[PDB]
Formats: structure tokens, sequence, C-alpha cells
């Protein structure tokens, strides 16, 4: 009864909450599943393919990875700013001096300027940890697993004193070939759970996005978790009838038989919110077996992350909620006059990792043993999907369209989803050319 | 439904309980408990950032976990729960007055709501090439 009415009683449907790109107008609208459309997963060994391995992580092998990730980027950034050497953390000198290592707090408390510590690497600093002093740095935007070259002075071998702070250096663009410059107009819609009001479990805001699907007819159909929130209030108070595993068939079927008609591919991505299945960063693609011939051709199940190229543009597809991972615990030095969610955006793209931060917060479990090999750039991603319970927001951060839709449903007040268009350009040109022109975040 | 949901919470609760990473320190004068991981390691393992000498130790281990999972898996196997009879009589009618077909497949039920979670994710196996490479 009073479930759900707020949700029907809202009348504001349609308008557009905000555009990048070029103008247009309300009448967005492909082709379907017409022409040729290539949905391949790209990167290291694709996307995992098996469940997973184990839940037993042996304490000395994190350290390898750890060791591995902080290496990779510090001799990357070295051969980039053509760097001499480095230097140990306890290695006292006078004279200016070039330190490798990873930013950290001294306390489990929140990170500030005054606790900033530098951690460096195994094979030049054995894993030593000392303070630094950011009181002579003019410029700086440090959180905590940040891989960085810092110059500075360390004379006392106890403290290390910034003097200048090298900036990240992105991974190159992914190289197009050819054949993907022969192909025509894409449109990529994406949504992102949960998919029900906060009190309520009609999942009216699912059936909607149907039928906005339906209407729309686009090309690829991106849906993100959570489909079952680990947060709904019904879900921890087992209140419920049905299985949770059966609760995952009957929110798939809606969608299979929902999208039927429109003919779009569907790639289902998990979220570290979803109760039902493994809990374990990066998750698995999703196993299910009700799928008839027709319905295998259209729909795709991926991992989470993962980066996908969909019609010779790579996109990073992640569930977690990043941008609130990194900007909660980040400093900066300058706060009148500068762009938040750009400076994260660039520090997660310069990392070259789908999850820079190191430690994580309270609750989220991660695999280290994978984590290597299984949350990295290949390339960097011509398009980032990064949802977030912050406001939605669609920007150019170093060349790439970085796109924030948030939550389609945002407890009792709706929230929104995203449409997006893409076609290759010609070849030649000023390098650089997004083949994203054009971005629509509406709310539904 | 409602019990093998019960258990889904609860297995998840301990899953993410163990990846929390909480580390306790040995010393019972220090008793330090830190999240982050040091990168200072002894001949045992870690070193405590507090006191210099000492070992820490994680909170929850995996021998903890595997144990309870287990606890988990044995509460609802009945075909190890009627072998364990010493007489086949009692193991009879015990079988034959309330474990019917449809109870053993909801017992059966629960214990392959456990063995997906034991099935590939494990501890149990136990790679060669590490042992001997
Ligand atoms: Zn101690």
């Amino acid at each position: 009864a009073t479930p759900s009415q707020k949700y029907n009683s809202r009348s504001n449907r349609g308008e557009v909450v905000t555009s990048f790109g070029l103008a247009q107008g309300v009448s967005w609208s492909g082709r379907g599943g017409a022409g040729n459309i290539s949905l391949k997963v790209l990167g290291c060994p694709e996307a995992l393919t098996g469940s997973y391995k184990s839940m037993f992580q042996k304490l000395p092998d994190i350290r390898e990875v750890l060791t591995c990730k902080i290496e990779e980027l510090g001799s990357e950034l070295k051969e980039h700013y053509k760097i001499e050497a480095f230097t140990p953390l306890l290695a006292p000198a006078q004279e200016p001096v070039t330190l490798l290592g990873q930013i950290g707090c001294d306390s489990n408390g929140k990170l500030n300027n005054k606790s900033v510590i530098l951690e460096g690497d195994r094979e030049h600093s054995s894993g030593a940890q000392i303070p630094v002093d950011l009181s002579e740095l003019k410029e700086y935007s440090l959180f905590p697993g940040q891989v960085v070259i810092m110059e500075g002075i360390n004379t006392t071998g106890r403290k290390l004193v910034a003097t200048k702070l090298y900036e990240g250096v992105p991974l190159p663009f992914y190289q197009p070939t050819e054949e993907d410059a022969d192909f025509e107009q894409s449109m990529v819609l994406v949504a992102c759970g949960p998919y029900t009001t906060s009190d309520s479990i009609t999942y009216d805001p699912l059936l909607d996005l149907i039928a906005v699907i339906n209407h729309d007819r686009p090309d690829v159909c991106i849906l993100f978790g959570p489909f079952l929130d680990a947060k709904h209030e019904q879900v921890e108070n087992c209140l419920l009838t049905s299985p949770f595993e059966d609760i995952f068939k009957q929110c798939l079927r809606t969608i299979i038989e929902g999208t039927r008609s429109s003919g779009s591919h569907l790639v289902f991505v998990p979220s570290l919110r979803d109760v039902h299945h493994e809990p374990v960063y990066p998750q698995p693609p999703f196993s299910y077996s009700d799928l008839s011939r027709e319905d295998k051709k259209q729909v795709q199940f991926v991992s989470e992350p993962c980066s996908l190229s969909i019609n010779g543009v790579i996109f990073g597809l992640t569930s977690t909620d990043l941008l609130f991972h990194l900007g909660a615990e980040e400093i900066s030095s300058s706060s009148g006059t500068s762009d938040r969610f750009s400076r994260i955006l660039k520090h997660i793209l310069t990392q070259r990792s789908y999850y820079p931060l190191y430690p994580p917060q309270e609750d989220m479990a991660i695999d280290y043993e994978s984590f290597y090999v299984y949350a990295q750039l290949p390339v960097t991603p011509d398009v980032l999907i990064i949802p977030s319970e912050l406001r939605y927001f669609v920007k150019d951060v170093l060349g790439c369209v970085c796109v924030n839709p948030g939550r389609l449903t945002k407890g009792q007040v709706g929230g929104t989803f995203a449409r997006l268009y893409l076609r290759r350009p010609a070849a030649d040109g000023a390098e650089r050319q997004s083949p994203c022109i054009a971005v629509q975040v509406v709310r539904i | 439904v409602q019990l093998s949901n019960k258990l889904i919470m609860d297995i998840r609760r301990f899953i993410k309980k163990y990846y929390d990473g909480w580390l306790i320190c040995e010393e019972p004068t220090c008793r330090n408990r830190t999240r982050h991981l040091p990168l200072q390691f002894s001949r045992t393992g870690p070193l405590c950032p507090a006191c210099m000498k000492a070992t820490l130790q994680p909170e929850y281990s995996d021998k903890s976990l595997y144990t309870q999972l287990c606890f988990y898996r044995y509460i609802f196997d009945a075909e190890c729960a009627l072998e364990k009879l010493t007489t086949d009589h009692e193991k009879d009618k015990l079988k034959k007055q309330f474990f019917t077909p449809k109870v053993l497949q909801d017992y059966r039920k629960l214990k392959n709501t456990a063995e997906q979670f034991l099935s590939r994710s494990g501890y149990s196996e136990v790679n060669l090439s590490k042992l001997f490479a």
C-alpha cells in the first residue's frame, strides 16, 4: 500500500539532467540489433573465465603483489622522466634526491598533511617507512596507496621534506585498427542499481527502465548492480519467502522477456553489493543456464570490473563507487578553485589500476592474488563508466570522457541513467579524437 | 528457504570478517591492533610497529574460518550423521520415520548451499609447483 506510493506520485518524468558534447534533442533512437556490433573482452586473460581459485591468502604472498604494483609504475615513471636512479628511504643525503614509494598514513584515523608517510619498495628501501613534510611543496594531491616519485631532502634519515612532486603519466590510448573505422553509429545505454526504492519490492524502477529500453531501441545496454542490494532492509531481516538465488532468476527473466522486442545486446556486470553472489573483488561473471538460443546471442555476462571493447571503443566497466573510495580519503593543497571529480578521475587514470587504494575502508573484500592480474589497465580506456552515490557528471579529463550517471534509484527519490553516442572518426588528424562525442545523463 | 538465507548472511559476515585483515600483537603488554599491514617482516612474519620486538598474528586465522565452514557443513550433513550410528536397526528406524526423500532432499539442499562455497574456493587445494619448485 504505502510502499511505492512516492515513486508513483512523482510527475517530473522526462527532462534531461545533464549533457556533454553536442546539443541533442529528445528523440534518441537507434537501429537496435541491426548492423555489426562487436563486444569483445580485451586486455589480460579475458576478465577471468572461471569462478575463482580460493579464499586462502598466504601472508607472504600479498607482498609480491604490492612489490610489483610499486615497481612497475616506478620504473615506467623513471623511464618517462629520465631519472638516473632512486634513493633508499633510510639513506641520508644533504643534496636533493628522488625517492620512490607509496603514500600512507601512520594511524587508523583520517589522513592529514601532517601525518603523510612514504613506504618504500623492497628492492631499494627494503620496505621502510618515513614521514614526509609538505610545507615546502607548492601543489600536491595525495591519497593512500598512490605510487609516485617524490623529490626532496632527507638529511637526518628520518623525515623527507618535499621540493617537487612528479605528475602521474597515464598509459597511451588504444590504437584503433582499420576495421574499427568502417563501422556505423552506435548507442550505449548505461544503468546502475539499485532498481527499486528503499522501502518496496515492486521493482518498478526496473520495470520503467525496461520500458525506456524498449522505447529507445539502443545498441548496447550495460546494467550494473546491485540488482539485489546488500543494504536493503528486507534483505538482512530474512523476511522474504524466496531465496535470493531464485530472486536472481526472476530478476534476470524480467529483463530477458522485457527486452526481447528491442533486440539490444545486454551486458550484466555484478556489484560488490550483490548479496547472493561471491563477495570477492574482482567478482566473477554471473552464472545462468536458463538462456535460449536467441537469448545467448543477446545476453553476455561480464565480470566486475572489466575493460570491454564496444565497437572498437574501450569502455572501463566498474561497479565500485571508486569516487567515494578515493575522494573521501584524499588531501589536496588548493581548495578555492579546483575541480575535485576531475582530479580523482586523473589519479585513477594515472595509477594504472582499477583500485589503487591501499588500505581500503572497513567493509569491502579484495583478494590480492588476482588483483595483480585482473585489476590493471591494459590500455587507457576511451570511456570510463563509474557509478557513484554522489552527483551525476560527465567530464573530459586527460582526453577521456568519464561518465558518472549515479544510481537508478536513490532511496525514496529517483536517480539517473545515461546514454552515449559512439562512432570512429577519421584516423588522421590531431592525434587524440574522442569516439564518444555525445553523452546524455537523464533521470529515470 | 529462510534457513538457507540466514546461513547465507552468516557465511557472508564470516568471510568479510576474515578479509577485514585485523592483526593483533602477540605480546600481552602491547596488544597492538592495526588494520594497516607493515612491510617490516621478521622471520616468523610481520613486525609490530608499536613495539619493535614482536610478531603480529592474524585475528581470524584461516584454520578458524575452515573449521567454521566445516561445522556449518556438518550440522546439515545427514549422510554422515546416519552412518555414525553403531546399529543399523536404529539407523533404519530413524530414516523411515522422519528422513523421507523430501526431508533428505532438503538436508542435501542445505549441504549443497554450503558446498557451493566449499567447492571451488578453498584451502584443501595444494599446489605442487609451489611445494617443489
Ligand atoms: Zn607490539
